[PDB]
Order: C-alpha cells, then sequence, then structure tokens
C-alpha cells in the first residue's frame, strides 16, 4: 500500500539524516 | 548478552509503545532489554520533540483518526513499506516515535486488537537485523 510512500519516505529521510548527524558528532 | 537480540528489541518496542499509550504493561523487561529501553526512550523522546509537525503530517496522510480494521491494516502496510524502502537504524527510531504519536492520537488503550497487531507486526520488522540498531544506539553515546 503505497499512495504516500514517497511523501512519508522523504519525511523519514530528513529525520534519519539528522539523527545520523547527531551520531556522527556523538 | 541476551539469548536473542531481535527478540530483545521486539520486547522493548512493545513495552515502550504501551508505556506511551499509558497502558498497564503485561510483561516486564529483562536487565538487558531495560538497558536498551533507556537508550531508545531518550532518542525517541528527542525525535518527538524536534519533529512533532513532521510526524503529525505523516499521521494526517495515514488517516490515523480512522481506527477501522481496514485502515489500521493500511497504516501497517504503509509503515512496513517505508521501512523496507529505507532500512536504516535511524529510520527505525523515527518509526518508533511515529507509532507513539499514532497511539497517542487514536486513543489506543489495548482493546483495539488490529492496532495491537500493528504494534506487534511493526515491532517484528524493526527487530530484524537488530544488531545494527543496537550498535547505533549504543555508539550514539558510546
Ligand atoms: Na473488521
Amino acid at each position: 500500500e503505497e499512495q504516500w510512500a514517497r511523501e512519508i519516505g522523504a519525511q523519514l529521510r530528513r529525520m534519519a539524516d539528522d539523527l545520523n548527524a547527531q551520531y556522527e558528532r556523538r | 548478552n541476551s539469548c536473542n537480540f531481535n527478540n530483545s528489541i521486539k520486547n522493548v518496542i512493545v513495552f515502550y509503545i504501551n508505556e506511551k499509550a499509558l497502558i498497564e504493561e503485561k510483561k516486564m523487561l529483562s536487565c538487558y532489554e531495560n538497558k536498551l529501553l533507556n537508550l531508545i526512550k531518550e532518542d525517541c523522546e528527542n525525535i518527538m520533540l524536534k519533529y512533532k509537525p513532521n510526524l503529525s503530517y505523516i499521521c494526517s496522510l495515514l488517516k490515523v483518526d480512522d481506527t477501522s480494521e481496514e485502515n489500521i491494516k493500511h497504516i501497517k502496510d504503509q509503515i512496513i513499506e517505508s521501512l523496507e524502502n529505507d532500512n536504516r537504524p535511524s529510520v527505525k527510531l523515527a518509526i518508533i516515535s511515529l507509532i507513539s504519536m499514532i497511539v497517542e492520537m487514536n486513543g489506543y488503550k489495548g482493546k483495539n486488537i488490529p492496532m495491537s497487531f500493528l504494534i506487534e507486526d511493526i515491532a517484528l520488522k524493526i527487530s530484524e537485523n537488530s544488531e545494527d540498531l543496537i550498535n547505533f544506539i549504543n555508539i550514539k553515546n558510546k
């Protein structure tokens, strides 16, 4: 079920990238 | 450290979501699971604090106000699909925060059986490859 896969994906990607940044600064 | 890491994560997620639902816990955690809970709780509370509008937007897309069995199944499959599309540990943490909001919005209190299985099913999928998730939250501060 995929009608919002792109929109949700983009939101998850932004949150995930930020968490990775924090991790990288640990 | 534990007998099965995927099982540890699955137990932690169900416990955490129930704790955010203000649901009486049915099963408590082991020593090792409790350690993982403390780590995940901090990360997910920080995501909720920083990205509440983003999560609320997702919930609007998912029509979380509709608690019918058909729409709960729809929510499950959409979240599972997004996780298969982007399988990273940080994504899994964001999804745990998303489930917390879904539960807080739709008033889940343990009796909506389809919703309980949504929580179980997504906890199961998040728990796959738990080693990578555990390494991310350990090293997040360690
Ligand atoms: Na039904």
